[PDB]
């Protein structure tokens, strides 16, 4: 749902 | 002459927010169509939206937050970071006149004005007056702008809330800091720390009209008008958050 933003921000 | 050197940080919060402070991206010949224009501006905005990423992680104390609390707080706030930025940059470069996206991407008055644009870029191009009015400094910028990442929060509250409202708590402290060191007098302090927190309050309402454009050109697939990657799994996920009236608007005034 927040791939990209959760990979950002891990 | 000097050599070459980082700057010198102090031991103070301002000194880090300069130092962490995402360079001015470009853009990388203006269209004469609000449509192309819209997409344009979405590209740009993916790109200052991930930069934006990679500067709240280095915040102090953010990125001990819980993670849905850090993801939270930037899908809240990402719209009002980037006006506040983009008002910023026209306020610098053109006094608040034109609308400054990128060096090599403003918006002059007449393409402010067609009709399809007249409207968001009036909107768009209001804070950057407000912060010319008041002659608004780089270092109360930056506290602001920080204080705009930590300013929308869900409803229910955060996972962390204790360590939010600390963190919060030390920016408005530290752009207390940065107006004192103007070296006005107590009651000038007093009287500029208000007009600032009040021109962070307006922040929510330019906002308002700005997702309502963003939220509708995003979701009518018809319209045409593009959105990166970045740009549209984060409002996506925003936008059931916003209309089930989540999203809460800390406020420092009555409102
Ligand atoms: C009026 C809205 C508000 C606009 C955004 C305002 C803030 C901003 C500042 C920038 O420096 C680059 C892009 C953004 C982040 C933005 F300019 C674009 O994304 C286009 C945008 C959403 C909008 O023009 C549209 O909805 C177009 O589809």
């Amino acid at each position: 749902e927040n791939a990209l933003l959760r990979y950002l921000l891990d | 002459m000097v050599p070459a050197a980082l700057p010198q940080l102090t031991p103070t919060l301002v000194s880090l927010l300069e130092v962490i402070e995402p360079e001015v991206l470009y853009a990388g010949s203006v269209p004469d169509s609000a449509w192309r224009i819209m997409t344009t501006l979405n590209m740009l905005g993916g790109r200052q939206v991930i930069a934006a990423v990679k500067w709240a992680k280095a915040i102090p104390g953010f990125r001990n937050l819980h993670l849905d609390d850090q993801m939270t707080l930037l899908q809240y706030s990402w719209m009002s970071l980037m006006v506040f930025a983009l008002g910023w940059r026209s306020y610098r470069q053109a006094s608040g006149n034109l609308l400054c996206f990128a060096p090599d991407l403003i918006i002059n008055e007449q393409r402010m004005t067609l009709p399809c644009m007249y409207d968001q870029c009036k909107h768009m191009l209001f804070i950057s007056t407000e912060l010319q009015r008041l002659q608004v400094s780089y270092e109360e910028y930056l506290c602001m702008k920080t204080l705009l990442l930590l300013s929308s929060v869900p409803k229910e509250g955060l996972k962390s809330q204790e360590l939010f409202d600390e963190i919060r708590m030390t920016y408005i402290k530290e752009l207390g800091k940065a107006i004192v060191k103007r070296e006005g007098n107590s009651s000038q302090n007093w009287q500029r720390f208000y007009q600032l927190t009040k021109l962070l309050d307006s922040m929510h309402d330019v906002v308002e009209n700005l997702l309502s454009y963003c939220f509708q050109t995003f979701l009518d697939k018809s319209m045409s008008i593009e959105f990166p990657e970045m740009l549209a799994e984060i409002i996506t996920n925003q936008i059931p958050k916003y209309s089930n009236g989540n999203i809460k608007k800390l406020l420092f005034h009555q409102k």
